[PDB]
């Protein structure tokens, strides 16, 4: 559906049929490329909705190589991100500036490999800023910790709130088992996303085009390593 | 509160819901004076 | 290994209840 | 997206209906099934005059 | 407190007014 | 001192055991 | 023959000489009580974790997962679904059914409504018995108790995550959030069902034991005494004269029941109504209407608070709703 | 009256209770492969297939199942070395779950 | 009501090599089991 | 999933139909008790 | 007056004497239906002695004024209350009509005919003459049916009902364009009753409400005439009990349904329940609390939307389910809330947070904290907070007191259902007074059951 499909129903007819998970595509519009007129532009209504989750999972045997798998998805319909502002900036011959600041910018989502291992992170593109020509916006977003420095574990262990040793075990409560007790590390890590701008309706300030991501996944406080998760799929905003 | 031309009978009011109390009450008395026939 | 014992436990308890039904003594009358 | 859903969790169908076959089985299923009752009938009683019920 | 009075008035005028039905229907007649 | 011989011996005792006796006391009683 | 093919199905299902009795009800109790049976046998067993709280940390409670028969237990629905209806055909994959507590509300969905057409056939071969048919009446009082805590306390509380856990040590959740939540210890008809069921141990073993206790002497000290009974005997094996004239000594004549009839009435209406209170105690507790609140109630002079039993049971009530599900809140007040 | 050795001897004179008794062996005998598989399983390594293969664990039934084709399991791994796209309905566990429940259902055929 | 129903005995004299059959058995072979 | 739909609704309103028609095919009637 | 041995029921089940006698049976309704209507007399003028204009409806423990105020008597925009002298007047044409009532009762308990077959032939009835039965089921469907007119006339033409979606604030609308579309209104009788559906408690506007009031009284009217002129069909002889206590069991039954539904319909709905009257519901309370720290912690300098929550999933705005940008909390199960203050922030694709960082309404933000501080839990000594809560305010909702009588009356009428069905069942059959011990019919059956 496009922008203006979705935005004439009602919120009860979109209600429980996933079109409000969804980026409206830009249906008009030509991929010629550079009608979009030079200048600044705010971003809004820009919106990035995933098609596929692969994480770079080490191989299950011992000389296998390790490759990007692909998942099933455990959270329902909760994984676009959308409504975002930011400015975009575009160059004389196509060099582009891609740059967002509020908005719907994370979603934790868990995903589950062959194998029956739940793998959870949030996609997030939070304080992008890209750079690079129309087919490239290369660029560095962070990814916060998956978990508050407020959460608390099973033990009621934490970051900010919580005990930091194991309390059932009053001999070892303090032993060679900190790394899960007396460190809950909540340190953000980097994601590296890649933006292409495919088409352009300059009569509506509208674009869209393709993203590429690979991100960290989760740390689980400091407690495992965490894995690396390519996401691809579409993306919208809106010039204006 | 009840329009004021009213108001002085406001203190019979109160008394007036728990009366269906005591009709179940008095189906109880008039069976006690049969003797529970 | 446990959860072998467990599973064990509760088989053989609905074991139990299925001969307690279907091979029971029956009530002979009179 | 990323995966294929039914997408109808509160979308209020008639009888949760959403491809036209499910309303087709609960008609078939019915129609069977109300087809062998009244065939069946002949042998449930003829209950035919006013005071015919298990009545008191 | 005249106003909470009356209301116990109004109380013990109707608490009666059933077992009084009850009393007086026994003593005369007797049809209950 | 294995979980398995530790527990195969009392098998091999307790299950063949019982089940004389269960024969036995049987017989003896008639 | 004469016979349709729906008249000797009729005369099958409604037949006495079935060694269960089917009825009209059993064709649905059956299909509905081997399903849920089968999904919690499974689940029970080797489900993989669920978020139940809904903020996307799966609770582990399966044999395969780390559980024993104490810790183990079916988790209810994920709070992000709140009372949607999720059946397996409305999730992507199984696993994700899997994840998000979709056992749960298959299991509840077809327990409820077995156990309400188990209410229905024993109304029913009591029908075909000849009998009287309140048997049905008696068994409502666990049927509405079932019914309060898996389906009208999430109702109330607007998610199946409220619901009560399938398991042993869920359970015991599921009754130290209630007390903090809604003060169940508080509340008349929680005290009333308390005594439905120390009354109805009382009086089970008050009528247990002055039946046991005259029993006529027909056997010897070589055998037990079950065996001066015999099933289908006419007479009364039992002198109810001498257990009546032995509980009017005991406290008050006048107290006992020498009617056997009237006895085991009340031996009947003292569990079920009692545990009709407790049933509707816990589903009026469903909308919030809670338990008495004596917190600060005794005051003296110069407007100070005199603390009470009441207001050591909120030290140990706000304990608990500090630390029940203790990453879910985001804002001060537990309002769901 | 009879010996214990010779107590399954009833059995000879009535051909019903021959087919229940074969019945009984033949939910028991299922019953042990899907039980026996299950325990493989649960124990079997499938991280090096090249240096530490089925028979070099102890596997003994599973090499009977990877003879006549069954090479996929519902825990992603193979036997050659690769991860299973689709396992299908008769991997290792579906198998052993299938012995399962034909000894049930030989169990109650047994018992009729 | 099957005709083919019969009675298994084991007098004493047979429970006592019974007895000390799995024994005499598990005196040999546990020494092998247990290693 | 639409599959596994499709069979529940032949299941549940087959034994749905079984129900009512079945009080409708004269359950008054099957009493022990003569009038 | 009558006694145990001539009929053999004891003083406790004594009006079960007067099954069998129609003209005792009428005085037993009338004076009954008197005392409904001296309750809703003498309750209304206690709550209208009771009313204080500086509190709201809800607080004050008022649950039978909020369903005047809903037909929009004396009520003004934003559920201001104008005057009280027409909840006045529906007090005391009770109150008055409770008489009447009550003196036919007592009149036909007392004075009139035992059994008025004979003499009255027009209002004789023996319990198993199917005509007669499905004759007087037709007289008050009719009524019932013309009851449900009056609603109709009185949002079309009688000064209209209250809307609480009106445009402008919530005040008294004439519903001129009531739904009569019939895949509209017969299409929430076959919804789900499940999370998004709610069956018939999710009626979100008066037009569906008072156009699906045309349906019911269209039908009952037609189907009244239908049981006047016709006798039940020899399948319907073939499937019932035709006994006065079976027609009460099938009323039971019926009627412990009607309780649970309007359970929820007063906890969840808030178009015919209107949150200005009735209170917050369940989820408008925890939905207002969300709301409510949104607006005070972004005018704190944070932002709502890139807000992180301890768990990951987002404190304030969260995603939905099916994909809908909702509130953030435990409150993610309430996400399916609509309410009149909440739908002017809610866009398409959920809520719309460009509309909710500077539409933000002052309005709004003072009913949704209005909403938070009345929330529905209480006490039974009526204190209003969790349970771990002090003796402050004064408080329970009348949601919380209409849906936890009416589960209860609901359950003990299910209960009197599962009664009298079985009784009515068995005593037609014979069996209700014991096993016969002569023909015990277990006896005449094959044992090893
Ligand atoms: C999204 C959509 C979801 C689905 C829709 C959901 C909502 C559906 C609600 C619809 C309303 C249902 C109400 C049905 C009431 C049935 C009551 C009954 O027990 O009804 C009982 C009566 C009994 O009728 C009488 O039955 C008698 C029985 O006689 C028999 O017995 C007699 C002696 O007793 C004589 O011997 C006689 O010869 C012998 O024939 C007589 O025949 C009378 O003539 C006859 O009037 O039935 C009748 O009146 C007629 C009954 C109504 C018609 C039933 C139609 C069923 C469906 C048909 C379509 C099927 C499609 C199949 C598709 C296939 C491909 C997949
Ligand atoms: C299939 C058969 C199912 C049987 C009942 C299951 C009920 C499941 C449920 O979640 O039912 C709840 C529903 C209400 O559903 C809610 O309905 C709500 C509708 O409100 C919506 O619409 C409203 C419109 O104003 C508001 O705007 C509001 O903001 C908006 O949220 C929402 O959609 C909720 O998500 C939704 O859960 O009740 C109803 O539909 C009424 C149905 C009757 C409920 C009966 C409950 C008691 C059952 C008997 C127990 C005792 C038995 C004793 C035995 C001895
Ligand atoms: C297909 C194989 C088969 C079958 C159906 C039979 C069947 C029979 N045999 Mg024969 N038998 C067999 C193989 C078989 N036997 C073999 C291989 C031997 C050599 C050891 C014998 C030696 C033998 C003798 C010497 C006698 C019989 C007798 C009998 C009869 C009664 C058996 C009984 O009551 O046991 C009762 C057994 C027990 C109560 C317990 C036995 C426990 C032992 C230790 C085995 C443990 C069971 C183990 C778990 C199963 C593993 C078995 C393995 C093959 C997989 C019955 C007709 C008797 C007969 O003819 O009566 C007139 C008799 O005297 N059999
Ligand atoms: C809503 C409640 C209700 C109603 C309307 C009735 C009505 C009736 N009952 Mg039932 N009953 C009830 C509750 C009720 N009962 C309860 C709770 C019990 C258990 C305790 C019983 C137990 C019971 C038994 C055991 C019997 C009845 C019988 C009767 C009938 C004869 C009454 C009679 O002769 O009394 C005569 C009593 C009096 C005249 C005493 C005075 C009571 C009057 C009516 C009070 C009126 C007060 C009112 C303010 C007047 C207003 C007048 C108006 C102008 C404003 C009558 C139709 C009898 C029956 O079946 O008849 C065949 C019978 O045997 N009842
Ligand atoms: C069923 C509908 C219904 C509903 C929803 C309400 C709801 C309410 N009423 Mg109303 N009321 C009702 C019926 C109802 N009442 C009836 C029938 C009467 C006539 C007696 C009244 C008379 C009345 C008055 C006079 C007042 C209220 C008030 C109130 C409010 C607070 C009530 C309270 O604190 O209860 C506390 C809780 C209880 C009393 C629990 C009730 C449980 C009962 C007693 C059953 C107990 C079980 C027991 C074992 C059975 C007894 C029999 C056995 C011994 C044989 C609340 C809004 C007050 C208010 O706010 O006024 C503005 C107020 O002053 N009501
Ligand atoms: C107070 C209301 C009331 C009562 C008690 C009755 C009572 C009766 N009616 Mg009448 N009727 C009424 C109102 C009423 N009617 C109205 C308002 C209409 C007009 C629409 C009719 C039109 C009508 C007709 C045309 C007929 C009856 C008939 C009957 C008899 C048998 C009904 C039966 O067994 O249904 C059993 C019901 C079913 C088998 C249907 C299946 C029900 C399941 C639950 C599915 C329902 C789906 C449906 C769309 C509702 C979905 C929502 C639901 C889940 C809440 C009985 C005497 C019959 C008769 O003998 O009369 C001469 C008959 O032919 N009625
Ligand atoms: C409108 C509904 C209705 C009607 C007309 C009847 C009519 C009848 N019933 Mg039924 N009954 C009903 C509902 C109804 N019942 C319900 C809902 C239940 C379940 C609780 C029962 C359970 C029931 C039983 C168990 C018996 C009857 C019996 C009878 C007969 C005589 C009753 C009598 O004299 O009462 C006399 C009244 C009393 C003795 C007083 C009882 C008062 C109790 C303690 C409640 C007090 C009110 C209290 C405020 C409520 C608290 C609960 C609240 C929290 C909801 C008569 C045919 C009897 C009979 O003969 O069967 C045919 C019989 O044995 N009924
Ligand atoms: C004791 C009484 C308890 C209180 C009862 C109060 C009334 C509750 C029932 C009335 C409300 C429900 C009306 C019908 C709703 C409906 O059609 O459900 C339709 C739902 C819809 O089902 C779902 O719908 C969704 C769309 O909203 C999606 O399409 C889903 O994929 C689909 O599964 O089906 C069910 O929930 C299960 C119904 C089958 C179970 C019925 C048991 C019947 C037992 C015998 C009855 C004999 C008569
Ligand atoms: C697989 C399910 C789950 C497993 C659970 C494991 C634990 C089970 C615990 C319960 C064990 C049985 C208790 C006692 C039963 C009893 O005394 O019945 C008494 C009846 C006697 O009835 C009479 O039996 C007569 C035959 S005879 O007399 O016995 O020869 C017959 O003629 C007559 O009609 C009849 O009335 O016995 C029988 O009918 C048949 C013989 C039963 C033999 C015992 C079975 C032992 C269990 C083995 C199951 C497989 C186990 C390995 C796989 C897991
Ligand atoms: C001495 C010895 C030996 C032998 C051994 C043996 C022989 C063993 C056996 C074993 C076995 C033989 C085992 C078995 C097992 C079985 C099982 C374990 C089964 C199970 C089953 C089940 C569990 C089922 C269930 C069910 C039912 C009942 C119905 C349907 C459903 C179900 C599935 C649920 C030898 C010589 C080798 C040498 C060494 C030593
Ligand atoms: O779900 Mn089970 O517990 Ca009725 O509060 Mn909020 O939510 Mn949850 O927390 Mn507290
Ligand atoms: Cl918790
Ligand atoms: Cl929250
Ligand atoms: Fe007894």
């Amino acid at each position: 559906l496009t922008f203006d499909e979705i935005q004439g129903l009602t919120y009860l007819q979109v209600k429980g049929s996933g079109i409000a998970n969804t980026c409206p595509v830009l249906e008009s519009g030509t991929t010629n490329l550079k009608e979009l007129k030079a200048g600044s532009y705010k971003l809004e209504n820009f919106c990035i909705e995933p098609t596929s989750f692969t994480v770079k999972e080490e191989s299950q045997f011992k000389g296998g190589e390790t490759e990007f798998v692909k998942t099933k998805l455990m959270t329902r319909l909760t994984y676009t991100l959308d409504a975002m502002s930011g400015s975009f900036k575009v160059g004389s011959d196509g060099s582009a500036e891609l740059k967002e600041d509020d908005g719907i910018d994370y979603a934790a989502t868990t995903v589950q490999l062959p194998g029956g291992e739940r793998v959870a992170f949030l996609f997030t593109i939070k304080q992008f800023d890209g750079k690079g020509t129309l087919d490239g916006i290369k660029g560095d977003f962070l990814v916060p910790s998956y978990r508050g420095s407020s959460f608390l574990d099973p033990k009621g262990r934490g970051g900010s709130t919580g005990y930091d040793n194991a309390v059932a075990l009053p001999a070892r409560a303090d032993a060679e088992e900190l790394l899960k007790e007396n460190v809950k590390i909540t340190k953000a890590l980097k994601g590296s996303a890649v933006f292409s701008v495919a088409k352009v309706d300059p009569v509506t300030g509208e674009i869209a085009g393709v993203f590429e991501s690979i991100q960290p996944s989760d740390t689980d406080l400091g407690a495992k390593p965490p894995k690396d998760i390519k996401v691809t799929g579409l993306w919208y905003a809106q010039l204006k | 509160k009840l329009p004021e031309a009213y108001a002085p009978f406001a203190p019979i009011v109160d008394v007036l819901p728990v009366i269906p109390v005591f009709f179940i009450l008095l189906a109880f008395v008039w069976q006690a004076a049969v003797s529970f026939r | 290994m446990e959860a072998l014992v467990y599973t064990f436990l509760l088989v053989g308890t609905l074991g139990i209840i299925f001969f307690s039904i279907f091979f029971r003594d029956p009530p002979r009358m009179i | 997206l990323v995966d294929e859903r039914m997408n109808g969790d509160g979308t209020g169908r008639p009888f949760g209906v959403n491809d036209p076959v499910l309303g087709w089985v609960l008609l078939g299923v019915f129609g069977t099934m109300w087809a062998i009752w009244f065939i069946g009938q002949k042998d449930l009683g003829d209950f035919e005059d006013a005071d015919d019920g298990l009545k008191l | 407190n005249i106003e909470l009075a009356l209301t116990l008035v109004s109380l013990v005028l109707v608490v009666s007014a059933g077992p009084l039905v009850v009393v007086l229907l026994s003593a005369r007649g007797g049809n209950l | 001192v294995n979980i398995y011989g530790l527990t195969a011996t009392a098998l091999f005792i307790i299950i063949p055991t019982s089940f004389l006796l269960i024969l036995y006391v049987k017989t003896a009683s008639t | 023959e004469n016979s349709s093919l729906w008249a000797r199905f009729c005369e099958w299902i409604t037949s006495t000489e079935n060694r269960l009795y089917i009825g009209w009800f059993g064709v649905i109790m059956i299909p509905c009580l081997l399903t849920a049976t089968s999904v919690f046998i499974i689940a029970f067993i080797a489900a993989p974790p669920v978020d139940i709280d809904g903020i996307r940390e799966p609770v582990s409670g399966s044999l395969l997962y780390g559980n024993n028969i104490i810790t183990g237990a079916v988790i209810p629905t994920s709070n992000a679904i709140g009372l949607h209806f999720y059946p397996i055909w409305e999730a992507a994959s199984l696993d994700e059914w899997l994840y998000n507590g979709g056992p749960y509300q298959l299991i509840v969905c077809h327990f409820l409504l077995g156990v309400y057409c188990y209410m229905g056939r024993e109304w029913e071969l009591s029908f075909r018995l000849g009998m009287r048919p309140w048997i049905a009446v008696a068994y409502s009082a666990p049927v509405a108790a079932a019914s309060a805590v898996f389906l009208v306390y999430p109702i109330g509380q607007g998610s199946f995550s409220d619901g009560m856990p399938l398991g042993i040590s869920g359970t015991f959740n599921f009754m130290i959030v209630f007390q903090a939540e809604h003060n169940i210890l508080m509340h008349p008809f929680h005290m009333l069902g308390v005594a439905g069921v120390f009354g109805g141990s009382l009086f089970s073993a008050m009528h247990g034991s002055l039946v046991t206790s005259s029993l006529i002497r027909e056997t010897t000290e070589n055998e037990s005494a079950n065996e001066g009974y015999r099933f289908g005997q006419e007479e009364e094996t039992y002198n109810i004269v001498a257990a009546h004239g032995y509980f009017g000594r005991l406290i008050f004549q006048y107290a006992s029941f020498n009617n056997s009839r009237s006895l085991h009435f009340f031996l009947a209406a003292w569990p079920v109504i009692g545990i009709w209170f407790t049933a509707l105690g816990l589903s009026t507790m469903a909308f919030n209407l809670n338990g008495f609140n004596f917190n600060q109630s005794v005051v003296d002079s110069q407007g100070r608070v005199l603390n009470t039993w009441a207001d050591i049971i909120n030290r140990a009530n706000l304990g608990m709703e500090v630390m029940h599900e203790r990453n879910a809140h985001n804002f001060p007040l537990d309002l769901a | 009256g009879l010996p214990w050795y010779r107590v399954h001897t009833v059995v000879i004179n009535d051909p019903g209770r021959l087919i229940s008794v074969h019945l009984m062996h033949t939910a028991l005998v299922s019953g042990w492969a899907g039980s026996m598989a299950l325990f493989e399983i649960s124990v079997f390594d499938p991280s090096d297939p090249v240096l530490n293969p089925m028979w070099r664990q102890g596997m003994f039934v599973l090499p009977f199942m990877t003879r006549l084709g069954i090479t996929q399991s519902w825990g992603g791994w193979t036997i050659s070395g690769e991860t299973a796209t689709n396992p299908g309905i008769w991997s290792y566990e579906g198998v052993a779950a299938a012995h399962i429940i034909l000894s049930g259902a030989l169990f109650l055929a047994s018992v009729w | 009501p099957n005709p083919n129903k019969q009675v298994v005995e084991l007098n004493r004299t047979s429970l006592y090599w019974g007895l000390l059959l799995i024994f005499v058995l598990a005196v040999l072979f546990s020494s092998y089991i247990f290693n | 999933m639409l599959t596994l739909k499709i069979f529940v609704y032949t299941v549940v309103t087959f034994f749905v139909c079984l129900f009512i028609f079945g009080f409708l095919s004269n359950d008054p009637a099957r009493n022990p008790g003569k009038n | 007056g009558r006694d145990q041995e001539t009929t053999g029921f004891a003083w406790w089940s004594g009006n079960a004497r007067l099954i069998n006698l129609s003209g005792k049976l009428l005085g037993a309704h009338v004076a009954h239906a008197g005392l409904i209507v001296f309750w809703a007399g003498a309750m209304n003028l206690f709550e209208v002695s009771h009313f204080v204009p500086e509190k709201p409806m809800y607080e004050q423990g008022l649950i039978l004024l909020p369903h005047i105020a809903t037909l929009g008597y004396g009520v003004g925009p934003g559920g201001e209350i104008i005057d009280t002298f027409p909840y006045f007047v529906s007090g005391v044409l009770h109150l008055i009509s409770s008489a009447v009532l009550g003196f036919g009762g007592v009149y036909h308990s007392l004075i009139g005919p035992e059994t008025l077959e004979e003499s009255y032939p027009f209002f004789g009835y023996v319990w198993k003459d199917k005509n007669k039965m499905t004759n007087i089921l037709g007289y008050h469907l009719i009524m019932l049916g013309l009851g449900a007119w009056l609603l109709v006339w009185k949002a079309m033409y009688f000064g209209g009902v209250y809307d609480t979606w009106a445009p402008g604030g919530g005040d008294v609308r004439v519903i001129t364009n009531p739904t009569t579309n019939a895949a509209v209104i017969f299409g929430y009788l076959v919804k789900s009753p499940f999370g998004g559906d709610g069956w018939i408690c999710s009626v979100d506007n008066m037009e569906d409400i008072i156009g699906g009031h045309i349906w019911i009284g269209t039908l009952e009217i037609l189907g009244g005439i239908w049981h006047i002129y016709t006798t039940p069909w020899p399948w319907a002889r073939r499937a019932f009990v035709w006994s006065g206590e079976a027609y009460l069991s099938y009323s039971l039954g019926a009627i412990g349904v009607m309780g649970f539904i309007a359970c929820c319909m007063s906890w969840f709905n808030n178009t015919a329940y209107p949150s200005e009257f009735y209170g917050p519901t369940g989820p408008e309370a925890s939905q207002s609390q969300a709301f409510t720290f949104l607006v005070r912690d972004q005018r704190l300098g944070a932002n709502v939307a890139s807000a992180q929550g301890p768990t990951g999933l987002g404190k304030y705005l969260m995603r939905s389910p099916t994909g809908e940008i909702i509130f953030g909390g435990e409150t993610m199960r309430f996400w399916d809330f609509r309410g009149p203050w909440l739908e002017p922030l809610r866009g398409p694709n959920g809520l719309d947070l460009n509309k909710l960082k500077n539409d933000i309404q002052p309005w709004q933000e003072r009913r949704a904290a209005e909403y938070m501080t009345h929330a529905p839990l209480g006490s039974l000594n009526s204190v209003g907070g969790v349970a771990t809560e002090i003796n402050a305010v004064n408080f329970v909702s009348p949601r919380s007191w209409l849906a936890c009588s009416h589960f209860c009356l609901g359950f003990f009428f299910f209960i009197g259902h599962l009664w009298h069905a079985g009784r009515a069942r068995a005593a037609a059959a014979g069996f209700e007074k014991g096993i016969d011990r002569f023909d015990e019919p277990v006896l005449s059956m094959r044992p090893l059951d």
